[PDB]
């Protein structure tokens, strides 16, 4: 999506959902991705792109230091 | 007791249905010891649908 | 259970036990009012709730009074 | 013992009583003191036992009551006969049907609503109707209008006649309360008089009237040159013409030589191939059997003749030994209570209704009743309402029986006694039948729908994945189609088309009717009736059955019918009265009768409705998507809620835009009932307090106090709002859509 | 019906399809079913490993299931479905 | 009304003819039918009997807010004491069935208290209403982007 | 997708074990006599 | 003259109906492993397991959602085990609920009639553990037994 925002969804997470058929799996496949898919409509990918963060490891260790600040409250 | 049998006072008990409204005096017990001896009796009902009630002379006023 | 209380402003019209479907108030003497009798509730722990007492009370406003508060098998109205 | 006791001037007749309100109750006998007062003035009004507790006063007022609802009832059908006569294109319609839609309302051009007035064909403007007025008088052999004024100002004399027995019998001779209590002799003049004499009568209409103008109708014979109705009565070689056994002359009547009237007199079944509706000749015998067989059913009782039966003869006789001491004391029930007749006679009414609903679009009566689905959506629609309405008022009726006249001296252990005696096992086996068939039917709903979102199609409820085909139906449908062969032999066809015995009948291009087909979605949405029947059932017998007492509330019949509650007490007793049963089960009505409705409108859209082209195919309006959308509840939003409501939202700027006024009024008349459904009385009284301060300051208080309506009368007219509003919407959706698509 | 010598029989106490058979099976039958479920007698241990055995044997099967066996491990097999607007 | 307005403002911007909302949301007609029945034409249709779409997530939200929704009716309309009798019955069914009147309760089954019927019937009443309106302007939107 | 099969996990567990965790502790705790 | 009040009190709620005390019902209601008032309590849990067990591979190897494979047979029956470990668990948790450990039996000692009989143990704590076990081992057993008739020995049936 940092590649480029105007033609690519942005992907949530993924589906594990054990009560799909085949055409459920073919049809939430979005985004280019492995499997199904959700795509995200909270405006994250938006505000953290605007913010700075651009790969999937400063998001990673975004969610570390919340971790450590959720622990720490 | 009471202010006059007869006459037009206001309530001025808060939690009345009658606060701030006329009403007829139609009987004041003369007997000690009775909290709310002067019954006012109202043109309109309240909610119960009764219009006697009975009220302390500190609660009524001559109007 | 429900806490039903008398306040100094009733009548002894008798209604409020009248109306009472679990015999909670009882007409005790007093000397308050013409009748000479004011309700009371000993038997408050076998209250319901329903307030009958209170839709029957002539008194504004009313006299007795019902309170919701703690509710055991008694004040549920249950057979089982 | 049964003879006449009336007894002369028990009220004069004067407007003194008209000018007090509240005169019958005594507590609105002393005037208004609060805005209630004018709610319990209309509520009481009819409730002729709360006035006095005198029954002989109380059916002197019921029986002139009848007669003023016999009055209204003829000033309506005067009013349609006489729209007929004047404000209709029925000479229009009947020289051609299967182009000229049926129009009998005309609006005035007054604010832009001269739209309405639209192209119904024949050279007329106006509302097309959908009550089946033209039929009715084609199938009575009406041919001109001046026929049609003739019967308005005939129905305007019998509804003055009505008005002044209305009038004599309530203040000149009213009768006593052992004339009311001759129930013997009110059933043998019902059966035998009323609709034995009057089938007999309608038999005589359709043998000399509407048989021969119908023959000619079928003919392609013009209306205006078609002979008038007594023209066969007296010129019977005219008569003749058209059947030969009518040249013998009443004389194979009384030497029994009845096979000599089968020229007349048929069992053929079926449609007519002409108009597609039954044969008069058909319903000609139909009438004449029927009335050679309820005035055989009218001479069984016991009046004062000696033969007969006596009814209380016939109840307390009929004792069990799971039982015992049954039926007796149910005919001191049933002359002495109103309401308990009223429960049995509503019950009866109302599941007749349905009977005439199934009997209208399956064996449709009238010529050219089957090809104009607007007139078969709109009579199915309006009896299963009807209908519905009026089953709900028999549970209201029996509910009051027991608040207000059941006394349990007279009832030891009868069978309403034991009925009451077990309630508690009838309301449980009831409530796991109601559960059992909500998981098993909406359950089947909702796992259709889940397995159609999950992308697995065989996972399904449908005709291609498991299938739940009604074999009991299948079984019965079959057996109703190949029955004139062996089981029903001296039949010339069979009883409906719908059975499946073929014959496309093709009237004007559009079909009347064909075999229905019934799959897995007919058994899912049968369970679905089933389910909501049965959960209407439960709440209006719990309401019925714990109208005396409950393990809750042991004194409920003290505290009466129309109560809100005891309090919030016992965790809060909101909704144990009767009455507030009645109010839910209106509710089921609504759900009920309206998946009813529902079903039947995209049913028959889908596999009946629809035309025919060369070369005998058939298309449907809604193409074969009923045994593949209906059995999702996405298929109903989408296929029926949302594609056939594709005419009732675009119908702006058209004659059909008053069914979208009416269709979104009609959703403001349901949320407004929201209002008054979820809410209650204190907020009202309290918000009403600060208006009346409001008022105070201006010193614009009026004398009878605003009150907030009540609890019984809060959920009174948020029922009405409810079902007026969807009942309303249903009406606006179905008479734009069907009107459009016919 | 009131007696105030047996309140039991008085208020509903009773054993309505009750029996007191003492025994119907054999000796032979009786100890193989106390042996097996021998360890499966105690509420707190029982509790225990059906909830460790239930979570591990729901993670087994959920990992080592097929594509035939379950679509969600068998994933996408035909080009994904695009968007309007190009997305 | 407030989101009604927005994504009907911007649902005809999205797409260029503004000219959709300046000649119907004068009307509630107009309200109907081009924006809550028009914009619904992909949504509805997530998951069909030919086939399901990527939609059918939402089409199936949209329905199930239409379920909780009108639960909610059940605790706004039906009040408490029809409940408890029904209750009652059902306390007598399970005291006097054979095989199952071995299991007891150690709670009383009682019907939802007043205070709570309010509340679960609005609690029905808001998740129903935010999840039907989740779902139609998150699939009538993002199935015709525009 | 980094590791697949922590969807064929945790969506087990906290979708079927532990609200079969939570709610049979919660029944023993809320029907406790204490 | 057929219905008669229960055990002749009218005002205990229920009847002596044809579908309570009959000749027929009352002999068998009595003989089902539930009302065995003096067998022990893991012994007559084995038969309620087995029954159980058996009956419930049949919804889940038909109806389920691997019904049109060849691992329909191994598929349902471990989803008919599931069921069982589930409601073992359902019995686990009532059992500590209900019954608290050294306490006395919630069961009517008094039988029908007015002789007097030793308390049912089966509503205990140390009752309904055993019983717990012995759903556990019959419904396992059971649901593998009619795994192997099923899908082992395949038996001729018009369904399977
Ligand atoms: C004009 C002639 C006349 C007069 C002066 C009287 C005199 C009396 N009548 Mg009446 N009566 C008459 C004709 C007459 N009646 C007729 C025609 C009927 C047959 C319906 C009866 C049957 C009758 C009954 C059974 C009762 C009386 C009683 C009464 C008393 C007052 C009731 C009242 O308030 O009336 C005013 C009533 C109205 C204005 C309502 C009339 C409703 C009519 C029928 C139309 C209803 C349908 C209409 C289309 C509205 C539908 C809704 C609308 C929005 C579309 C009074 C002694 C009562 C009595 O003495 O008991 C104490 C009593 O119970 N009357
Ligand atoms: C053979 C005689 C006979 C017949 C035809 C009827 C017919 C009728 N009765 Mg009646 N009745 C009779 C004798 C008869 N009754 C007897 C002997 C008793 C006393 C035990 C009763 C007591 C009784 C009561 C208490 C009531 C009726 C009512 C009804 C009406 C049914 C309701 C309706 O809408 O029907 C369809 C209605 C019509 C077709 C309208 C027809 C009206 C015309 C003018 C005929 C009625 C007059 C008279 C009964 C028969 C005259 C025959 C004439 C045509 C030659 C209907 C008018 C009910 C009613 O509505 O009250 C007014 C009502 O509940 N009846
Ligand atoms: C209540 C209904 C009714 C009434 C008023 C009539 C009236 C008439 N019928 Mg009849 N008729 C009826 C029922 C009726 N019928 C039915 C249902 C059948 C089938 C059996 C017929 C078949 C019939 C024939 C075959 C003939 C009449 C004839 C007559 C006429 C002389 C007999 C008479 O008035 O007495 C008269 C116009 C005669 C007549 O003049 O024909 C017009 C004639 O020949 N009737
Ligand atoms: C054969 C028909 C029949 C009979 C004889 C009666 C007779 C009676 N009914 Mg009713 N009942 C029936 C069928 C019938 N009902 C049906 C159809 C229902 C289901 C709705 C019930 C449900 C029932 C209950 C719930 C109760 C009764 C009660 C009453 C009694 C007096 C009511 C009153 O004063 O009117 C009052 C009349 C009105 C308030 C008029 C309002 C009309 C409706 C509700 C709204 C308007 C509808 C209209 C078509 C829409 C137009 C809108 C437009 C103006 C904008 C009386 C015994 C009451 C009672 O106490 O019985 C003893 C009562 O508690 N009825
Ligand atoms: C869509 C809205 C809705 C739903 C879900 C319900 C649900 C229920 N109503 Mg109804 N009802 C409603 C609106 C609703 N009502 C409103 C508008 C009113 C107010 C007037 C009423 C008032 C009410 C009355 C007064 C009565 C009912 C009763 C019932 C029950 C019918 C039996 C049944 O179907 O069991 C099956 C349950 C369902 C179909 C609900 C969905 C459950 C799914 C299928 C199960 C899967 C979910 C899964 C376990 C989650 C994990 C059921 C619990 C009756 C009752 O309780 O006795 C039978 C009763 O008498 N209704
Ligand atoms: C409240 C925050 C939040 C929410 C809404 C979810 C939501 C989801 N997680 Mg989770 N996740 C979270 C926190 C969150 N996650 C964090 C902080 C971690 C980083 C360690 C993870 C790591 C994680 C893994 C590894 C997996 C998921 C998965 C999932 C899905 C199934 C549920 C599950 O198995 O949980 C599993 C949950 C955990 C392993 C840890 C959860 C810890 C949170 C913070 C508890 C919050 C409690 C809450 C406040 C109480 C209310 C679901 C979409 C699965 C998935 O992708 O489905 C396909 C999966 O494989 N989660
Ligand atoms: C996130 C929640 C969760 C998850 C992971 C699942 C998972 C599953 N569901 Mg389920 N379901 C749930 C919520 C859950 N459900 C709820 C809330 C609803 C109610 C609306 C449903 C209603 C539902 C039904 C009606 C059915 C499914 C079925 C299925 C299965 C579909 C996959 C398949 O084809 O296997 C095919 C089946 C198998 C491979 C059999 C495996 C059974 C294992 C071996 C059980 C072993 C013991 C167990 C783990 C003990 C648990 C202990 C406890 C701690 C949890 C799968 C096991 C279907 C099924 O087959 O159920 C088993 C089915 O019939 N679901
Ligand atoms: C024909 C329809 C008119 C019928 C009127 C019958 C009637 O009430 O009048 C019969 C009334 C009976 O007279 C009544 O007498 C009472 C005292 O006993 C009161 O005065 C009533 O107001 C008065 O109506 O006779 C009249 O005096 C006629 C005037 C009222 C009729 C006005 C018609 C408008
Ligand atoms: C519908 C038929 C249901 C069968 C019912 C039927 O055959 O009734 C048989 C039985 C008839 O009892 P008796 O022999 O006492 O009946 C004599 C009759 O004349 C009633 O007075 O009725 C009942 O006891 C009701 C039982 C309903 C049982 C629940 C059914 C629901
Ligand atoms: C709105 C509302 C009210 C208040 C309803 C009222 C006050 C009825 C209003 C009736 C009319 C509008 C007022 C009377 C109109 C007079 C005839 C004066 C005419 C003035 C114009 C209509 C011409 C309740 O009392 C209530 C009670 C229980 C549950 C819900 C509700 C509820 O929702
Ligand atoms: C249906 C109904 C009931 C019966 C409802 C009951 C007994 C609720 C219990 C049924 C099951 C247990 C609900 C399960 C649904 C949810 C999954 C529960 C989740 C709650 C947890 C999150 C705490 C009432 O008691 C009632 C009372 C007053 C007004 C209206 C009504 C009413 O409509
Ligand atoms: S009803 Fe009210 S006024 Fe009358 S005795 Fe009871 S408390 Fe006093």
């Amino acid at each position: 999506w940092g590649q480029d925002p105007l033609h690519v969804r942005p992907i949530a997470h993924a589906i594990w959902d054990p009560h799909f058929g085949q055409p459920a799996v073919e049809a939430f496949t979005r985004g280019g991705a492995s499997g199904p898919v959700n795509i995200a409509y909270s405006g994250v990918y938006q505000w953290w792109y605007t913010i700075g963060l651009r790969t999937n490891q400063d998001l990673y260790g975004g969610s570390i230091f919340l971790l450590f600040v959720s622990a720490l409250f | 007791i009471g202010p006059k049998r007869g006459s037009i006072v206001k309530v001025l008990r808060r939690e009345s249905y009658w606060f701030n409204d006329t009403g007829k005096v139609v009987a004041v017990d003369q007997a000690p010891g009775v909290r709310y001896p002067v019954v006012v009796r109202f043109d309109k009902v309240n909610y119960a649908g009764v219009s006697t009630n009975n009220y302390s002379p500190d609660e009524l006023e001559q109007s | 259970a429900h806490s039903v209380k008398i306040y100094d402003t009733c009548i002894g019209c008798t209604q409020c036990v009248r109306a009472c479907p679990t015999d909670v108030l009882e007409m005790v003497p007093w000397d308050g009012c013409k009748a000479s009798q004011i309700a009371s509730a000993p038997r408050t722990e076998d209250c319901v709730g329903c307030k009958r007492c209170e839709s029957a009370c002539p008194t504004d406003f009313l006299s007795v009074r019902v309170y919701l508060g703690a509710e055991t098998t008694r004040s549920m109205g249950l057979a089982y | 013992e049964v003879k006449i006791m009336v007894e002369k001037d028990p009220v004069k007749t004067s407007f003194e009583k008209w000018a007090k309100p509240g005169h019958f109750s005594r507590t609105l006998a002393k005037g208004p003191n609060t805005t209630t007062w004018i709610w319990n003035l209309h509520a009481d009004a009819h409730d002729f036992d709360s006035h006095t507790n005198d029954l002989e006063e109380i059916s002197r007022k019921v029986f002139s009551a009848h007669f003023g609802q016999l009055a209204v009832i003829f000033i309506w059908l005067s009013g349609m006969y006489f729209h007929g006569a004047r404000f209709s294109n029925y000479e229009a319609w009947l020289s051609d049907p299967t182009h000229i839609k049926p129009s009998a309302q005309v609006v005035w051009p007054i604010v832009g609503q001269k739209i309405l007035n639209g192209d119904v064909g024949g050279g007329f403007q106006g509302i097309q109707i959908t009550s089946g007025f033209f039929q009715l008088w084609r199938a009575s052999g009406i041919t001109s209008e001046l026929q049609l004024y003739t019967t308005a100002i005939g129905g305007l004399i019998f509804a003055a006649l009505m008005l002044f027995a209305g009038w004599f019998h309530y203040h000149k001779a009213a009768p006593k309360l052992a004339w009311f209590q001759n129930v013997e002799s009110m059933l043998n003049h019902h059966l035998a008089g009323l609709l034995g004499l009057g089938s007999l009568a309608w038999a005589g209409h359709q043998v000399h009237v509407s048989l021969p103008i119908n023959r000619l109708l079928d003919a392609g014979v013009d209306p205006k040159e078609i002979p008038l109705p007594h023209e066969f009565i007296l010129n019977r070689d005219l008569l003749a013409q058209l059947y030969p056994s009518f040249s013998k002359g009443l004389t194979p009547f009384f030497t029994l030589n009845w096979s000599e009237y089968s020229d007349f007199l048929t069992f053929r079944g079926g449609l007519n191939p002409v108009t597609g509706g039954l044969w008069l000749t058909d319903t000609a015998h139909h009438h004449l059997a029927i009335a050679v067989l309820f005035l055989v059913a009218g001479h069984m009782y016991r009046t004062n003749f000696g033969i007969g039966h006596s009814m209380k003869e016939i109840l307390e006789a009929h004792k069990g030994p799971f039982t015992g001491e049954g039926h007796k004391g149910l005919y001191e029930i049933l002359t002495t209570s109103w309401h308990a007749q009223l429960a049995i006679n509503l019950a009866m009414l109302g599941s007749l209704t349905i009977i005439v609903a199934h009997h209208m679009y399956a064996m449709p009566p009238y010529p050219y009743l089957a090809t104009d689905y607007a007139t078969q959506l709109s009579l199915f629609t309006h009896h299963m309402w009807i209908g519905g309405f009026l089953v709900v008022g028999a549970a209201a009726h029996a509910a009051i029986f027991m608040v207000r006249d059941y006394d349990p001296t007279t009832q030891y252990n009868n069978l309403l006694d034991r009925v009451l005696r077990h309630r508690d096992a009838i309301i449980s086996h009831l409530n796991w039948v109601c559960i059992f068939l909500g998981f098993h039917s909406f359950g089947l709903y909702i796992h259709n729908d889940t397995m159609s979102a999950l992308g697995r199609p065989q996972d399904m409820f449908s005709d291609t994945a498991i299938q739940l085909q009604p074999v009991f139906a299948q079984w019965i449908q079959n057996t109703h189609a190949l029955a004139p062969s062996l089981t029903a032999p001296n039949a010339t066809a069979s009883t409906s088309l719908t059975w499946g015995g073929g014959d496309l009948v093709a009237v004007g291009g559009k079909v009347a009717l064909l075999p229905i087909p019934l799959g897995t979605a007919d058994f899912l949405v049968h369970h679905i009736h089933a389910f909501t029947i049965h959960v209407t059932v439960l709440i209006l017998l719990k309401g019925v059955l714990f109208a005396r007492s409950s393990r809750l509330i042991p004194d409920k019949a003290n505290l009466g019918f129309r109560f809100p509650c005891d309090g919030p007490g016992r965790g809060g007793t909101c909704q144990v009265s009767a009455w507030d049963h009645v109010f839910l089960g209106l509710f089921w009505m609504y759900n009920a009768i309206s998946v009813v409705i529902f079903h039947f409108s995209w049913k028959m859209q889908s596999d009946v409705w629809g035309s025919i082209s060369d070369q005998g195919v058939v298309t449907h309006i809604t193409g074969g998507n009923f045994a593949q959308s209906s059995i999702t509840i996405n298929g109903w939003l989408r296929d029926f809620l949302w594609a056939q409501a594709s005419q009732v939202i675009q119908s702006y700027g058209s004659s059909l835009s008053a069914y979208g006024l009416l269709f979104l009024g009609a959703h403001f008349v349901w949320a407004f009932s929201l209002m008054f459904l979820f809410s209650g009385r204190g907020y009202w009284q309290e918000l009403i307090e600060s208006i009346v301060w409001a008022h105070n300051k201006l010193k614009v208080a009026p004398a009878i106090q605003p009150r907030a309506l009540s609890i019984v009368q809060g959920r009174a007219v948020g029922v009405a709002h409810y079902l007026l509003g969807g009942i309303a919407t249903t009406w606006a959706f179905f008479l734009a859509r069907i009107i459009s698509v016919g | 019906y009131f007696d105030l010598g047996e309140i039991d029989n008085t208020t509903g106490n009773w054993d309505l399809y009750g029996n007191d058979d003492p025994n119907r099976y054999n000796g032979f039958q009786n100890k193989f079913f106390e042996t097996f479920a021998g360890a499966f007698t105690k509420r707190g241990l029982l509790l225990k490993f059906l909830v460790l055995g239930g979570a591990t044997t729901i993670g087994y099967l959920g990992s080592t299931s097929s594509g035939d066996l379950l679509a969600i491990k068998n994933g996408p097999k035909q080009a994904p479905i695009m968007g309007p607007r190009g997305r | 009304w407030v989101t009604f307005y927005w994504h009907w403002k911007h649902i005809t911007l999205w797409q260029g003819n503004v000219a959709q909302f300046n000649e119907s949301s004068t009307y509630l007609m107009g309200w109907l039918r081009d924006y809550l029945w028009l914009n619904s034409s992909q949504l509805i249709n997530g998951y069909n009997p030919f086939g399901m779409n990527s939609l059918s997530v939402w089409a199936w939200m949209f329905l199930f807010g239409h379920l909780v929704w009108a639960t909610g009716f059940m605790f706004l309309i039906s009040w408490r004491g029809y409940w408890q009798e029904l209750i009652e019955t059902l306390a007598w069914a399970h005291e006097r069935t054979p095989l199952a009147n071995l299991v007891r309760w150690k709670d009383k089954p009682v019907a939802l208290s007043i205070v709570q019927a309010r509340l679960v019937g609005l609690a029905h009443f808001s998740v129903g209403y935010i999840f039907t309106y989740a779902a139609f302007l998150i699939a009538s939107t993002s199935g015709k982007f525009g | 997708m980094t590791a697949s099969y922590l969807p064929s996990i945790f969506v087990p567990l906290i979708g079927l074990v532990f609200p079969a965790i939570t709610m049979a502790s919660l029944f023993i705790y809320i029907e406790q006599d204490e | 003259q057929v219905i008669e009040p229960l055990n002749g009190d009218p005002f205990i709620g229920g009847l002596e109906t044809p579908v309570t005390s009959s000749p027929l019902i009352a002999w068998y209601l009595s003989n089902l492993p539930a009302y065995r008032t003096a067998v022990a309590p893991l012994l007559r849990g084995v038969e309620i397991g087995l029954a159980h067990g058996y009956l419930l591979v049949g919804p889940f190897v038909l109806a389920g959602p691997l019904r049109n494979s060849a691992v329909r047979g191994e598929a349902g029956s471990l989803a008919a085990a599931g069921l069982v470990a589930i409601l073992t668990m359902c019995l686990t948790i009532y059992g500590i609920a209900s019954f608290k450990e050294g306490e006395a039996s919630k069961a009517p000692s008094l039988t029908l009639t007015g002789r007097q009989k030793a308390a049912d143990k089966l509503q205990t704590a140390e009752g309904w553990a055993g019983f717990t076990g012995g759903f556990f081992f019959g419904g396992l057993s059971g649901v593998a037994w009619a795994y192997i008739l099923l899908y082992v020995l395949n038996l001729p049936y018009p369904v399977k």
